[PDB]
């Protein structure tokens, strides 16, 4: 299995499986947990992993609320029901990007056309920067020309800037000229197509990475 | 002194010239095309042309109609 | 134990 | 889900239904919890969470009232009815924003971008920077469209770069649409044009001022 | 709900229900309270908030007559009757302005037309001068001409100045054109637009703020 | 005792 | 409500009913009530009230006679009668005012403005600032409505400014309605007629006094 | 039919907003009348007003 | 208890 | 300075 | 008739 990922804003409430009998993980991919808080008596056991998650025991059997709260200032709230089985992990997403001062200090030390060629790289290349988190990633981004389809891939976001991957397909089989000026939308920041490209084939499942602006809109 | 800014507008119903409503005027914006150059990183740069202001703008009594 | 909740504030 | 979101002026009351067996969380975006207040008895436990909000469980029966404090002087009123059910998390807005933070512009351009603005905008009001003494200017800078006589007005010689003025005769009779590359030579730094372009009509004299570098040939 | 206003005199009398049950609540807008009384035995708790307000429970079940002392001197006397239900919230306008002896050292040290220019401002841009309190606005301190009818909105009191906002509604219908100089009255120091206007179209919701003086009459 | 009302103030 | 207002001479009696049950108050406006006396048994409870004034309870079923003492050095009396009901608030007056205080022009006219005035005073009387030495007037400074002619008589020269006086002609056989602004030229910081204006006659020899800038173009 | 460049937008800027307050007349502490007059300020700036649309 | 007031001053 | 490399090549719908 |  492959991690399940809730998704939530900072306010979500989720009703997700918890088994009694063996231990079960929450992670949060960028942040560390800091706190898990439920009803007296409730949770067994709670230890907190060092890469920052949290593995947690629960002896009982009634749907109960847990509210885990991470370091950088974040809460989520699960409804967890306890059900005979093994141990669950779930990845949480954050939906809305946490506020990261540490980071705008050295987002605002370089130039920005510098900054903006670094986050293109690190995504294009695997590497994430060391104050960015992943996030995720938004429903509606980009503006869609041609009759085209975006699923979205990942997205991590800092302070004052955001970058988000989409995987494009051409849908009309015909050929179509591509402009990353075509895709621009209040708020894009900047557009790059990892492949050089210039043209769309009529079947295409390319990618495009756009940064945008944090708490844009 | 005082910027004394206003040369005053040219030409119950009192007409004195001075004391209409006042006006400002519109800044003055230029722009520059900067020619393609390679960073010392190895980047290169396509930029494109920057409108700023130079002049900026100034209170002025409009010519009463 | 009363309304009391586990509150683990981890260091 | 996503938490509750209600606005409210100061001294503000809002009914809101609470849980008795599950915690429940209060938090104001942008603010912090400092007091919280309940009829005696009412609330079992308080505790703060982490970037402001409040938990809080209740083992009571009875419809009560809760005073809560922010630390922006903020006092906001809930009456809550205690209901079996899962934890709710409400979201605490302020109907009249207090203040409006101006925007701060982050972003900074380039070092060699900015050095050939902060010339061109002295050149065009006509101070000099020091180490500017004046110069003769070449003839060799402006390509012409054609249709137009080039003569050099005025010109001056740096440590580091060089700027010159050329006056452009009227062009012909048919309108000359003016392109700021369409002037270009190899060496030339930045090209400007004086008023706004715009295509110069059957005639006119526009200067122009050409940037190039200083010492290198 | 919107918390109640009562406006009184430094003097008043105003009967309001209060909460056997659960806490209730009365604030200043500009001012700290610093005690309330009433007869022994019969405001069984009292708590001073934070910003300014105060808290208190009655158990007794008799209408009793309290009174509140704020800081920069002012008596208000509310005559509480106890009934069953939710607490409630009070906001206390003052109706005649308090003596600000801290304000006038700021108000003098600068010039007039400077000090007329910085509260114009300041209610226009929303954020309030430190020194300034709110206050209850003045029935009738602007001329009505042309057979116009004024709401008042907000007004805000110093110590020689008192700034007040006034909406106008054009009722004839036939156009009417706009002077400063028409809304004068003895007293009314300065008079300002929010729209440039110079006209006012049939039907008009504009607004005026005008600034006089503490104490004119 | 009745009327009384607890409040916590936070660090 | 507002508080009942009373107005006594000094030694003056006044019956006011107060109450049993209520605490009731008495300030006088200006002034600290320094001490109160009663038969002996009458008044349970006396407390000084912020911004002076005395909060007083009765638990007596007698009338009786109150004397209170101001720091002011007046002393009125107060026959109470105590009656069921709220507590009463009395507001208590001087028949005679005692002293008038001088009023106190507060306003401060701005620093141009000021020196403006300053010099204009000074040359209309003739008596020389320091660095003031005397100069030719130029003709540049006045513009004629038609009818004037101009003789320069004398002028000031100094630091900052420039005065000079120049005496118009007397105009045809029309009254010229003489207006202040009609003589104006750029560069002329202020200018001012001597005498009242309202119409030079079918003749008349006006001195005028402009004032222009120093040193400046 | 294929175009290939970046696109242009036109910078614009907007105006100065203003508001002018009228003055009652009024006596200062050296005793001069000042007779109705008017200041103006300006309440908020012109700036870049960024693209609705790039192309 | 006769005739007195609950007067808290507060600091 | 800055480099400066591209001569320019030599020679919506905007060439 | 309008006079400013």
């Amino acid at each position: 299995q492959s991690p399940a990922t809730i998704s939530l804003p900072q306010g979500g409430q989720f009703r997700l499986s918890i088994s009694n009998t063996d231990p079960n993980m929450i992670f949060i991919p960028g942040d560390k947990v800091t706190a898990i808080t439920a009803p007296g008596g409730m949770l067994a056991d709670k230890r907190l992993t060092r890469a920052g998650g949290v593995l947690f025991t629960s002896v009982a059997t009634r749907t109960f609320t847990i509210f885990v709260e991470t370091a950088r200032g974040q809460t989520f709230s699960v409804v967890a029901t306890p059900v005979k089985g093994e141990g669950r992990v779930y990845r949480l997403m954050s939906a809305e990007p946490p506020s990261r001062p540490e980071t705008r200090k050295w987002e605002t030390a370089q130039a920005y056309e510098k900054l903006l060629i670094s986050l293109n790289r690190a995504v294009l290349t695997g590497d994430i920067p060391d104050g960015y988190g992943e996030v995720k990633p938004l429903s509606d981004g980009i503006r869609l020309p041609g009759g085209f389809s975006v699923t979205p891939l990942k997205a991590w976001a800092g302070d004052q800037l955001r970058a988000d991957r989409y995987e494009l397909r051409n849908a009309n089989t015909w050929g179509v000229a591509l402009r990353e000026q075509d895709f621009w939308k209040p708020g894009v920041r900047a557009v790059m197509f990892d492949n050089n490209a210039q043209t769309l084939m009529g079947g295409g499942r390319m990618t495009v990475t756009v940064i945008r602006g944090n708490g844009e809109g | 002194t005082v910027s004394t800014t206003p040369p005053v507008s040219a030409g119950v119903r009192c007409d004195n010239p001075g004391t209409v409503h006042p006006q400002r005027s519109r800044d003055q914006i230029a722009t520059v095309w900067i020619a393609p150059w390679v960073d010392s990183d190895n980047a290169f740069h396509q930029p494109g042309r920057v409108s700023f202001v130079v002049s900026p703008a100034d209170w002025v009594l409009p010519a009463r109609v | 134990r009363p309304g009391m909740m586990d509150s683990q504030e981890f260091s």
